[PDB]
Protein backbone atom coordinates (compact mmCIF):
# COMPACT_ATOMS: atom_id res chain seq x y z
CA UNK A 1 0.00 0.00 0.00
CA UNK A 2 2.82 2.43 -1.02
CA UNK A 3 0.75 5.65 -1.26
CA UNK A 4 -1.25 5.02 1.90
CA UNK A 5 1.88 4.46 4.01
CA UNK A 6 3.41 7.56 2.49
CA UNK A 7 0.28 9.62 3.08
CA UNK A 8 0.12 8.55 6.74
CA UNK A 9 3.83 9.59 7.11
CA UNK B 1 -22.45 20.22 31.06
CA UNK B 2 -19.39 19.03 29.09
CA UNK B 3 -15.90 18.19 30.29
CA UNK B 4 -12.90 20.28 29.31
CA UNK B 5 -11.39 17.11 27.84
CA UNK B 6 -14.64 16.41 25.98
CA UNK B 7 -14.50 19.81 24.31
CA UNK B 8 -10.85 19.58 23.28
CA UNK B 9 -12.04 16.58 21.23
CA UNK B 10 -14.66 18.78 19.56
CA UNK B 11 -12.22 21.62 19.03
CA UNK B 12 -9.54 19.43 17.49
CA UNK B 13 -12.13 17.65 15.31
CA UNK B 14 -13.60 20.91 14.04
CA UNK B 15 -10.12 22.33 13.40
CA UNK B 16 -9.30 19.09 11.51
CA UNK B 17 -12.37 19.67 9.25
CA UNK B 18 -11.85 23.27 7.98
CA UNK B 19 -8.26 22.22 7.15
CA UNK B 20 -9.41 19.38 4.92
CA UNK B 21 -12.58 20.87 3.42
CA UNK B 22 -12.15 23.83 1.09
CA UNK B 23 -15.43 25.70 0.88
CA UNK B 24 -14.20 27.47 -2.29
CA UNK B 25 -13.60 24.17 -4.15
CA UNK B 26 -10.82 26.02 -5.93
CA UNK B 27 -8.90 22.79 -6.70
CA UNK B 28 -11.64 21.27 -8.87
CA UNK B 29 -10.33 23.21 -11.87
CA UNK B 30 -7.31 20.90 -11.62
CA UNK B 31 -9.36 17.74 -12.31
CA UNK B 32 -9.93 16.15 -15.67
CA UNK B 33 -12.75 18.36 -16.97
CA UNK B 34 -16.36 17.17 -16.84
CA UNK B 35 -18.17 15.92 -19.93
CA UNK B 36 -21.96 15.70 -20.28
CA UNK B 37 -21.89 6.21 -20.76
CA UNK B 38 -18.64 6.59 -18.83
CA UNK B 39 -18.29 10.22 -19.75
CA UNK B 40 -17.86 12.17 -16.50
CA UNK B 41 -15.95 9.20 -14.91
CA UNK B 42 -12.56 10.88 -15.50
CA UNK B 43 -13.77 13.94 -13.58
CA UNK B 44 -15.53 12.05 -10.79
CA UNK B 45 -12.63 9.60 -10.31
CA UNK B 46 -10.37 12.63 -9.94
CA UNK B 47 -12.87 14.19 -7.54
CA UNK B 48 -13.03 11.02 -5.42
CA UNK B 49 -9.23 10.68 -5.44
CA UNK B 50 -8.91 14.24 -4.10
CA UNK B 51 -11.56 13.50 -1.47
CA UNK B 52 -9.68 10.44 -0.17
CA UNK B 53 -6.62 12.60 0.41
CA UNK B 54 -8.63 15.05 2.49
CA UNK B 55 -10.20 12.15 4.45
CA UNK B 56 -6.71 10.77 5.25
CA UNK B 57 -5.69 14.24 6.42
CA UNK B 58 -8.81 14.42 8.59
CA UNK B 59 -8.22 10.98 10.11
CA UNK B 60 -4.60 11.83 11.04
CA UNK B 61 -5.94 14.70 13.22
CA UNK B 62 -8.63 12.67 15.02
CA UNK B 63 -7.30 12.47 18.62
CA UNK B 64 -5.80 8.98 18.95
CA UNK B 65 -6.09 7.76 15.35
CA UNK B 66 -2.42 8.57 14.75
CA UNK B 67 -1.51 6.33 17.72
CA UNK B 68 -2.86 3.19 16.04
CA UNK B 69 -0.67 0.79 14.10
CA UNK B 70 -0.23 1.49 10.39
CA UNK B 71 -2.09 -1.72 9.56
CA UNK B 72 -5.16 -0.55 11.47
CA UNK B 73 -5.04 3.00 10.11
CA UNK B 74 -4.88 1.60 6.57
CA UNK B 75 -7.60 -0.95 7.38
CA UNK B 76 -10.09 1.58 8.77
CA UNK B 77 -9.54 3.96 5.86
CA UNK B 78 -9.81 1.18 3.28
CA UNK B 79 -13.28 0.24 4.55
CA UNK B 80 -14.64 3.69 5.56
CA UNK B 81 -13.30 6.13 2.93
CA UNK B 82 -16.29 5.98 0.59
CA UNK B 83 -18.66 6.35 3.56
CA UNK B 84 -16.92 9.52 4.79
CA UNK B 85 -16.89 11.07 1.31
CA UNK B 86 -20.66 10.59 1.03
CA UNK B 87 -20.81 11.99 4.58
CA UNK B 88 -18.73 15.15 4.10
CA UNK B 89 -20.37 16.00 0.76
CA UNK B 90 -23.59 16.77 2.62
CA UNK B 91 -22.09 20.23 3.17
CA UNK B 92 -22.42 21.00 -0.58
CA UNK B 93 -25.62 19.03 -1.25
CA UNK B 94 -28.52 21.43 -1.93
CA UNK B 95 -32.09 20.45 -1.04
CA UNK B 96 -33.35 23.09 -3.47
CA UNK B 97 -31.44 21.64 -6.45
CA UNK B 98 -31.11 17.99 -5.33
CA UNK B 99 -27.55 18.35 -6.57
CA UNK B 100 -24.13 18.98 -5.12
CA UNK B 101 -23.08 22.60 -5.78
CA UNK B 102 -19.31 23.24 -5.59
CA UNK B 103 -18.91 26.56 -7.37
CA UNK B 104 -19.96 25.75 -10.91
CA UNK B 105 -21.92 25.64 -13.02
CA UNK B 106 -19.25 23.24 -14.38
CA UNK B 107 -19.23 21.69 -10.87
CA UNK B 108 -22.99 21.24 -10.40
CA UNK B 109 -23.70 17.49 -10.25
CA UNK B 110 -27.24 16.45 -11.16
CA UNK B 111 -28.26 12.82 -11.16
CA UNK B 112 -27.70 12.82 -14.91
CA UNK B 113 -24.08 13.75 -14.29
CA UNK B 114 -23.41 11.09 -11.64
CA UNK B 115 -25.20 8.32 -13.58
CA UNK B 116 -22.47 8.69 -16.21
CA UNK B 117 -19.49 7.52 -14.11
CA UNK B 118 -20.27 3.83 -14.54
CA UNK B 119 -22.65 3.43 -11.58
CA UNK B 120 -26.30 2.43 -11.82
CA UNK B 121 -29.29 4.12 -10.18
CA UNK B 122 -29.27 1.16 -7.78
CA UNK B 123 -26.53 3.18 -6.00
CA UNK B 124 -27.52 6.72 -6.88
CA UNK B 125 -31.10 6.41 -5.59
CA UNK B 126 -30.24 5.42 -1.97
CA UNK B 127 -27.36 7.91 -1.95
CA UNK B 128 -29.56 10.87 -2.92
CA UNK B 129 -32.26 9.82 -0.43
CA UNK B 130 -29.46 9.56 2.13
CA UNK B 131 -28.44 13.12 1.29
CA UNK B 132 -31.87 14.61 1.95
CA UNK B 133 -32.33 12.59 5.13
CA UNK B 134 -29.05 13.92 6.48
CA UNK B 135 -29.69 17.49 5.30
CA UNK B 136 -33.15 17.46 6.94
CA UNK B 137 -31.57 16.55 10.30
CA UNK B 138 -29.99 20.06 10.26
CA UNK B 139 -26.90 18.93 12.13
CA UNK B 140 -24.68 21.49 13.76
CA UNK B 141 -21.10 21.50 12.50
CA UNK B 142 -19.88 19.97 15.78
CA UNK B 143 -22.29 17.07 15.25
CA UNK B 144 -21.47 16.64 11.55
CA UNK B 145 -17.77 16.37 12.38
CA UNK B 146 -18.26 13.92 15.28
CA UNK B 147 -20.27 11.59 13.05
CA UNK B 148 -17.31 11.54 10.65
CA UNK B 149 -14.84 10.53 13.39
CA UNK B 150 -17.38 8.04 14.75
CA UNK B 151 -17.90 6.50 11.32
CA UNK B 152 -14.14 6.24 10.73
CA UNK B 153 -13.48 4.79 14.23
CA UNK B 154 -15.80 1.72 13.86
CA UNK B 155 -14.11 -1.61 14.80
CA UNK B 156 -16.60 -3.95 13.08
CA UNK B 157 -14.55 -3.49 9.94
CA UNK B 158 -12.52 -6.09 8.02
CA UNK B 159 -8.84 -6.08 8.90
CA UNK B 160 -8.83 -4.55 12.38
CA UNK B 161 -6.54 -6.18 14.95
CA UNK B 162 -6.90 -3.80 17.89
CA UNK B 163 -10.63 -4.00 18.49
CA UNK B 164 -10.17 -2.81 22.07
CA UNK B 165 -8.28 0.41 21.38
CA UNK B 166 -10.45 1.87 18.65
CA UNK B 167 -13.74 0.85 20.27
CA UNK B 168 -12.49 2.73 23.32
CA UNK B 169 -11.89 5.73 21.06
CA UNK B 170 -15.24 5.45 19.29
CA UNK B 171 -17.25 5.14 22.53
CA UNK B 172 -15.49 8.29 23.78
CA UNK B 173 -16.80 10.11 20.69
CA UNK B 174 -20.41 8.90 21.11
CA UNK B 175 -20.42 10.09 24.70
CA UNK B 176 -19.17 13.45 23.48
CA UNK B 177 -21.88 13.38 20.81
CA UNK B 178 -24.67 12.48 23.25
CA UNK B 179 -23.59 15.19 25.70
CA UNK B 180 -23.40 17.78 22.89
CA UNK B 181 -27.01 17.16 21.84
CA UNK B 182 -28.18 17.23 25.50
CA UNK B 183 -26.57 20.59 26.26
CA UNK B 184 -26.26 22.42 22.92
CA UNK B 185 -28.98 21.17 20.52
CA UNK B 186 -32.56 22.31 21.30
CA UNK B 187 -35.04 19.54 20.54
CA UNK B 188 -32.45 16.85 19.75
CA UNK B 189 -34.11 14.26 21.96
CA UNK B 190 -34.39 11.89 18.98
CA UNK B 191 -31.28 13.05 17.12
CA UNK B 192 -28.52 10.68 18.33
CA UNK B 193 -30.76 7.77 17.29
CA UNK B 194 -31.33 9.11 13.73
CA UNK B 195 -27.62 9.81 13.31
CA UNK B 196 -26.73 6.26 14.35
CA UNK B 197 -29.25 5.07 11.79
CA UNK B 198 -27.40 7.12 9.18
CA UNK B 199 -24.31 5.06 10.02
CA UNK B 200 -26.21 1.88 9.15
CA UNK B 201 -27.54 3.56 6.03
CA UNK B 202 -23.94 4.32 5.09
CA UNK B 203 -23.06 0.62 5.24
CA UNK B 204 -25.73 -0.30 2.72
CA UNK B 205 -24.21 2.37 0.42
CA UNK B 206 -20.65 1.11 0.89
CA UNK B 207 -21.65 -2.50 0.20
CA UNK B 208 -23.38 -1.45 -3.04
CA UNK B 209 -20.53 0.80 -4.21
CA UNK B 210 -18.04 -1.98 -3.40
CA UNK B 211 -20.23 -4.29 -5.49
CA UNK B 212 -20.40 -1.96 -8.50
CA UNK B 213 -16.72 -0.99 -8.29
CA UNK B 214 -15.81 -4.66 -8.78
CA UNK B 215 -17.59 -4.57 -12.14
CA UNK B 216 -15.74 -1.40 -13.11
CA UNK B 217 -12.31 -2.76 -12.15
CA UNK B 218 -12.74 -6.07 -14.04
CA UNK B 219 -13.04 -3.97 -17.20
CA UNK B 220 -9.57 -2.54 -17.91
CA UNK B 221 -11.00 -0.08 -20.44
CA UNK B 222 -12.66 1.62 -17.45
CA UNK B 223 -10.19 0.71 -14.69
CA UNK B 224 -7.43 2.64 -16.49
CA UNK B 225 -9.51 5.81 -16.10
CA UNK B 226 -9.16 5.78 -12.30
CA UNK B 227 -6.28 7.18 -10.36
CA UNK B 228 -3.55 5.15 -8.60
CA UNK B 229 -4.81 6.16 -5.13
CA UNK B 230 -8.39 5.05 -5.92
CA UNK B 231 -6.99 1.71 -7.08
CA UNK B 232 -5.13 1.29 -3.75
CA UNK B 233 -7.94 2.32 -1.41
CA UNK B 234 -10.81 0.54 -3.16
CA UNK B 235 -8.48 -2.31 -4.10
CA UNK B 236 -8.73 -5.72 -2.40
CA UNK B 237 -5.10 -5.91 -1.13
CA UNK B 238 -4.14 -6.81 2.51
CA UNK C 1 11.89 0.35 -58.33
CA UNK C 2 9.78 -1.00 -55.43
CA UNK C 3 7.83 -4.22 -55.14
CA UNK C 4 4.05 -4.24 -54.92
CA UNK C 5 4.42 -6.09 -51.61
CA UNK C 6 6.96 -3.50 -50.44
CA UNK C 7 4.48 -0.69 -51.05
CA UNK C 8 1.56 -2.38 -49.31
CA UNK C 9 3.81 -2.20 -46.23
CA UNK C 10 4.20 1.55 -46.74
CA UNK C 11 0.50 2.03 -47.43
CA UNK C 12 -0.62 0.09 -44.37
CA UNK C 13 1.97 1.86 -42.19
CA UNK C 14 0.91 5.31 -43.38
CA UNK C 15 -2.77 4.43 -42.94
CA UNK C 16 -1.91 3.19 -39.41
CA UNK C 17 -0.35 6.63 -38.63
CA UNK C 18 -3.15 9.10 -39.58
CA UNK C 19 -5.50 6.86 -37.55
CA UNK C 20 -3.42 7.21 -34.40
CA UNK C 21 -2.15 10.79 -34.76
CA UNK C 22 -4.73 13.55 -34.53
CA UNK C 23 -3.33 16.67 -36.15
CA UNK C 24 -6.01 18.77 -34.40
CA UNK C 25 -4.94 17.61 -30.90
CA UNK C 26 -8.58 18.05 -29.96
CA UNK C 27 -8.33 15.53 -27.09
CA UNK C 28 -5.77 17.53 -25.09
CA UNK C 29 -8.59 19.58 -23.56
CA UNK C 30 -9.52 16.34 -21.76
CA UNK C 31 -6.22 16.16 -19.85
CA UNK C 32 -5.56 17.52 -16.41
CA UNK C 33 -4.95 21.19 -17.26
CA UNK C 34 -1.40 22.56 -17.46
CA UNK C 35 0.07 24.70 -14.69
CA UNK C 36 3.07 27.00 -15.11
CA UNK C 37 8.51 21.86 -9.26
CA UNK C 38 6.18 19.05 -10.30
CA UNK C 39 3.56 21.43 -11.59
CA UNK C 40 2.78 20.42 -15.18
CA UNK C 41 3.39 16.69 -14.32
CA UNK C 42 -0.37 15.99 -14.08
CA UNK C 43 -0.82 17.33 -17.62
CA UNK C 44 2.28 15.70 -19.11
CA UNK C 45 1.56 12.32 -17.45
CA UNK C 46 -1.91 12.49 -19.00
CA UNK C 47 -0.36 13.47 -22.34
CA UNK C 48 2.09 10.54 -22.22
CA UNK C 49 -0.67 8.12 -21.19
CA UNK C 50 -2.72 9.18 -24.22
CA UNK C 51 0.35 8.82 -26.44
CA UNK C 52 0.96 5.22 -25.30
CA UNK C 53 -2.57 4.31 -26.34
CA UNK C 54 -2.00 5.69 -29.83
CA UNK C 55 1.36 3.84 -30.04
CA UNK C 56 -0.37 0.55 -29.12
CA UNK C 57 -2.96 1.24 -31.82
CA UNK C 58 -0.17 1.94 -34.32
CA UNK C 59 1.74 -1.24 -33.41
CA UNK C 60 -1.38 -3.42 -33.85
CA UNK C 61 -1.56 -2.26 -37.51
CA UNK C 62 2.12 -2.86 -38.34
CA UNK C 63 1.98 -5.83 -40.78
CA UNK C 64 2.94 -8.88 -38.72
CA UNK C 65 3.10 -7.34 -35.24
CA UNK C 66 -0.35 -8.69 -34.43
CA UNK C 67 0.90 -12.21 -35.28
CA UNK C 68 3.44 -12.23 -32.45
CA UNK C 69 2.72 -13.77 -29.07
CA UNK C 70 1.17 -11.50 -26.45
CA UNK C 71 4.33 -11.74 -24.34
CA UNK C 72 6.45 -10.37 -27.20
CA UNK C 73 3.96 -7.64 -28.13
CA UNK C 74 3.90 -6.49 -24.50
CA UNK C 75 7.70 -6.80 -24.26
CA UNK C 76 8.44 -4.70 -27.35
CA UNK C 77 5.98 -2.00 -26.30
CA UNK C 78 7.27 -1.94 -22.73
CA UNK C 79 10.80 -1.15 -23.94
CA UNK C 80 10.04 1.02 -27.02
CA UNK C 81 7.00 3.13 -26.05
CA UNK C 82 8.90 6.15 -24.77
CA UNK C 83 11.18 6.05 -27.84
CA UNK C 84 8.21 6.12 -30.25
CA UNK C 85 6.52 8.98 -28.39
CA UNK C 86 9.68 11.10 -28.71
CA UNK C 87 9.74 9.93 -32.34
CA UNK C 88 6.15 10.78 -33.34
CA UNK C 89 6.20 14.15 -31.54
CA UNK C 90 8.67 15.41 -34.15
CA UNK C 91 5.57 16.17 -36.25
CA UNK C 92 4.57 18.97 -33.81
CA UNK C 93 8.07 20.12 -32.84
CA UNK C 94 8.77 23.58 -34.31
CA UNK C 95 12.31 24.61 -35.21
CA UNK C 96 11.21 28.26 -35.09
CA UNK C 97 9.94 28.02 -31.49
CA UNK C 98 12.07 25.11 -30.21
CA UNK C 99 8.82 23.93 -28.66
CA UNK C 100 6.10 21.43 -29.43
CA UNK C 101 3.01 23.25 -30.76
CA UNK C 102 -0.26 21.28 -30.47
CA UNK C 103 -2.91 23.96 -30.88
CA UNK C 104 -2.38 26.14 -27.85
CA UNK C 105 -1.25 28.45 -26.55
CA UNK C 106 -2.20 26.30 -23.52
CA UNK C 107 -0.54 23.39 -25.39
CA UNK C 108 2.75 25.08 -26.31
CA UNK C 109 5.54 23.28 -24.43
CA UNK C 110 8.71 25.30 -23.88
CA UNK C 111 11.65 23.85 -22.02
CA UNK C 112 10.40 25.67 -18.94
CA UNK C 113 7.16 23.71 -19.18
CA UNK C 114 8.78 20.28 -19.59
CA UNK C 115 11.39 20.88 -16.86
CA UNK C 116 8.48 21.00 -14.40
CA UNK C 117 7.31 17.36 -14.75
CA UNK C 118 10.00 15.98 -12.45
CA UNK C 119 12.72 15.45 -15.07
CA UNK C 120 16.10 17.18 -15.10
CA UNK C 121 17.79 18.96 -18.01
CA UNK C 122 20.04 15.89 -18.20
CA UNK C 123 17.10 14.39 -20.18
CA UNK C 124 15.59 17.49 -21.73
CA UNK C 125 18.84 18.68 -23.34
CA UNK C 126 19.53 15.53 -25.44
CA UNK C 127 15.83 15.24 -26.27
CA UNK C 128 15.59 18.77 -27.68
CA UNK C 129 18.85 18.34 -29.62
CA UNK C 130 17.38 15.06 -30.89
CA UNK C 131 14.30 16.97 -32.05
CA UNK C 132 16.23 19.45 -34.18
CA UNK C 133 18.48 16.75 -35.62
CA UNK C 134 15.43 14.80 -36.74
CA UNK C 135 13.56 17.87 -38.00
CA UNK C 136 16.62 18.96 -40.02
CA UNK C 137 16.66 15.58 -41.81
CA UNK C 138 13.36 16.66 -43.45
CA UNK C 139 12.02 13.12 -43.61
CA UNK C 140 9.13 12.33 -45.90
CA UNK C 141 6.07 10.95 -44.12
CA UNK C 142 6.73 7.48 -45.58
CA UNK C 143 10.21 7.56 -44.01
CA UNK C 144 9.02 8.96 -40.66
CA UNK C 145 6.48 6.15 -40.36
CA UNK C 146 8.93 3.38 -41.35
CA UNK C 147 11.38 4.52 -38.69
CA UNK C 148 8.60 4.13 -36.12
CA UNK C 149 7.86 0.52 -37.18
CA UNK C 150 11.60 -0.18 -37.36
CA UNK C 151 12.17 1.23 -33.88
CA UNK C 152 9.27 -0.79 -32.45
CA UNK C 153 10.37 -4.01 -34.24
CA UNK C 154 13.91 -4.18 -32.69
CA UNK C 155 14.75 -7.60 -31.14
CA UNK C 156 17.70 -6.48 -28.98
CA UNK C 157 15.15 -5.62 -26.32
CA UNK C 158 14.69 -7.18 -22.87
CA UNK C 159 12.01 -9.86 -22.78
CA UNK C 160 11.85 -10.99 -26.40
CA UNK C 161 11.59 -14.75 -27.01
CA UNK C 162 11.10 -14.88 -30.77
CA UNK C 163 14.25 -13.14 -31.94
CA UNK C 164 13.97 -14.79 -35.34
CA UNK C 165 10.45 -13.68 -36.24
CA UNK C 166 10.68 -10.00 -35.39
CA UNK C 167 14.20 -9.57 -36.79
CA UNK C 168 12.77 -11.00 -40.01
CA UNK C 169 10.05 -8.35 -39.82
CA UNK C 170 12.45 -5.51 -39.00
CA UNK C 171 14.89 -6.37 -41.80
CA UNK C 172 11.93 -6.34 -44.22
CA UNK C 173 11.21 -2.75 -43.11
CA UNK C 174 14.82 -1.56 -43.53
CA UNK C 175 14.91 -2.94 -47.05
CA UNK C 176 11.70 -1.07 -47.75
CA UNK C 177 13.27 2.02 -46.18
CA UNK C 178 16.49 1.76 -48.20
CA UNK C 179 14.58 1.26 -51.46
CA UNK C 180 12.30 4.22 -50.69
CA UNK C 181 15.25 6.60 -50.28
CA UNK C 182 16.91 5.23 -53.46
CA UNK C 183 13.84 5.75 -55.65
CA UNK C 184 11.80 8.52 -53.99
CA UNK C 185 14.14 10.80 -51.97
CA UNK C 186 16.41 13.11 -54.02
CA UNK C 187 19.81 13.43 -52.36
CA UNK C 188 19.22 10.84 -49.63
CA UNK C 189 22.51 9.07 -50.25
CA UNK C 190 23.48 9.60 -46.59
CA UNK C 191 19.97 9.50 -45.12
CA UNK C 192 19.49 5.83 -44.11
CA UNK C 193 22.72 6.10 -42.10
CA UNK C 194 21.60 9.24 -40.19
CA UNK C 195 18.21 7.70 -39.46
CA UNK C 196 19.83 4.56 -38.05
CA UNK C 197 21.95 6.84 -35.89
CA UNK C 198 18.74 8.41 -34.60
CA UNK C 199 17.72 4.94 -33.41
CA UNK C 200 20.90 4.75 -31.31
CA UNK C 201 20.27 8.29 -30.10
CA UNK C 202 16.81 7.13 -29.02
CA UNK C 203 18.34 4.43 -26.82
CA UNK C 204 20.41 6.93 -24.88
CA UNK C 205 17.16 8.87 -24.27
CA UNK C 206 15.23 5.79 -23.15
CA UNK C 207 17.99 4.73 -20.74
CA UNK C 208 18.01 8.20 -19.16
CA UNK C 209 14.21 8.47 -18.92
CA UNK C 210 14.09 4.97 -17.42
CA UNK C 211 16.70 6.15 -14.92
CA UNK C 212 14.81 9.30 -13.92
CA UNK C 213 11.42 7.56 -13.85
CA UNK C 214 12.78 5.22 -11.15
CA UNK C 215 13.38 8.26 -8.94
CA UNK C 216 9.86 9.52 -9.60
CA UNK C 217 8.20 6.17 -8.83
CA UNK C 218 10.08 5.64 -5.52
CA UNK C 219 8.39 8.82 -4.30
CA UNK C 220 4.69 7.99 -3.81
CA UNK C 221 3.81 11.69 -3.54
CA UNK C 222 4.75 11.91 -7.25
CA UNK C 223 3.95 8.35 -8.36
CA UNK C 224 0.28 8.86 -7.45
CA UNK C 225 0.12 11.66 -10.03
CA UNK C 226 0.68 9.25 -12.95
CA UNK C 227 -1.96 7.23 -14.65
CA UNK C 228 -2.51 3.46 -14.29
CA UNK C 229 -1.37 2.78 -17.87
CA UNK C 230 1.89 4.71 -17.39
CA UNK C 231 2.52 2.66 -14.25
CA UNK C 232 2.05 -0.59 -16.23
CA UNK C 233 4.13 0.30 -19.28
CA UNK C 234 7.03 2.00 -17.50
CA UNK C 235 6.70 -0.45 -14.61
CA UNK C 236 9.27 -3.22 -14.05
CA UNK C 237 6.83 -6.20 -14.15
CA UNK C 238 7.40 -9.37 -16.30
CA UNK D 1 -0.38 -6.50 -17.34
CA UNK D 2 -4.23 -6.19 -17.32
CA UNK D 3 -4.57 -3.01 -19.43
CA UNK D 4 -1.95 -4.01 -22.00
CA UNK D 5 -3.60 -7.38 -22.67
CA UNK D 6 -6.95 -5.65 -22.92
CA UNK D 7 -5.60 -2.98 -25.24
CA UNK D 8 -4.05 -5.60 -27.55
CA UNK D 9 -7.47 -7.40 -27.64
C1 LIG E 1 -19.90 15.22 -5.86
C2 LIG E 1 -19.84 14.54 -4.49
C3 LIG E 1 -18.82 15.27 -3.59
C4 LIG E 1 -19.10 16.75 -3.36
C5 LIG E 1 -18.28 17.24 -2.15
O1 LIG E 1 -17.31 16.54 -1.74
O2 LIG E 1 -18.57 18.32 -1.54
C6 LIG E 1 -19.37 13.06 -4.56
C7 LIG E 1 -19.45 12.52 -3.11
C8 LIG E 1 -20.05 11.03 -3.21
C9 LIG E 1 -19.71 10.78 -4.69
C10 LIG E 1 -20.30 9.52 -5.29
C11 LIG E 1 -19.74 8.36 -4.52
C12 LIG E 1 -20.05 7.05 -5.14
C13 LIG E 1 -19.50 6.90 -6.55
C14 LIG E 1 -17.96 6.90 -6.51
C15 LIG E 1 -17.43 6.76 -7.93
C16 LIG E 1 -15.92 6.60 -7.87
C17 LIG E 1 -15.48 5.26 -8.51
C18 LIG E 1 -13.98 5.05 -8.25
C19 LIG E 1 -15.73 5.33 -10.02
O3 LIG E 1 -16.16 4.12 -7.99
C20 LIG E 1 -17.83 8.00 -8.72
C21 LIG E 1 -19.34 8.10 -8.75
C22 LIG E 1 -20.00 8.06 -7.41
C23 LIG E 1 -21.48 7.79 -7.64
C24 LIG E 1 -19.68 9.44 -6.68
C25 LIG E 1 -20.12 10.61 -7.46
C26 LIG E 1 -19.58 11.90 -6.88
C27 LIG E 1 -20.10 12.06 -5.41
C28 LIG E 1 -21.61 12.23 -5.42
C1 LIG F 1 4.87 17.23 -25.77
C2 LIG F 1 5.52 16.03 -26.45
C3 LIG F 1 4.49 15.32 -27.35
C4 LIG F 1 3.89 16.19 -28.45
C5 LIG F 1 3.23 15.29 -29.51
O1 LIG F 1 2.96 14.09 -29.22
O2 LIG F 1 2.94 15.72 -30.67
C6 LIG F 1 6.01 14.95 -25.44
C7 LIG F 1 6.71 13.86 -26.29
C8 LIG F 1 8.03 13.42 -25.49
C9 LIG F 1 7.59 13.93 -24.10
C10 LIG F 1 8.66 13.91 -23.03
C11 LIG F 1 9.08 12.47 -22.85
C12 LIG F 1 9.96 12.27 -21.67
C13 LIG F 1 9.31 12.67 -20.36
C14 LIG F 1 8.13 11.74 -20.06
C15 LIG F 1 7.49 12.17 -18.74
C16 LIG F 1 6.42 11.15 -18.36
C17 LIG F 1 6.73 10.50 -16.99
C18 LIG F 1 5.74 9.35 -16.76
C19 LIG F 1 6.56 11.56 -15.90
O3 LIG F 1 8.04 9.96 -16.90
C20 LIG F 1 6.90 13.56 -18.91
C21 LIG F 1 8.01 14.53 -19.27
C22 LIG F 1 8.84 14.12 -20.45
C23 LIG F 1 10.10 14.98 -20.44
C24 LIG F 1 7.93 14.30 -21.75
C25 LIG F 1 7.41 15.66 -21.90
C26 LIG F 1 6.36 15.75 -22.99
C27 LIG F 1 6.98 15.30 -24.36
C28 LIG F 1 8.06 16.30 -24.77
Amino acid sequence: HKILHRLLQ
Amino acid sequence: MLSDEQMQIINSLVEAHHKTYDDSYSDFVRFRPPVRRLSMLPHLADLVSYSIQKVIGFAKMIPGFRDLTAEDQIALLKSSAIEIIMLRSNQSFSLEDMSWSCGGPDFKYCINDVTKAGHTLELLEPLVKFQVGLKKLKLHEEEHVLLMAICLLSPDRPGVQDHVRIEALQDRLCDVLQAYIRIQHPGGRLLYAKMIQKLADLRSLNEEHSKQYRSLSFQPEHSMQLTPLVLEVFGSEV
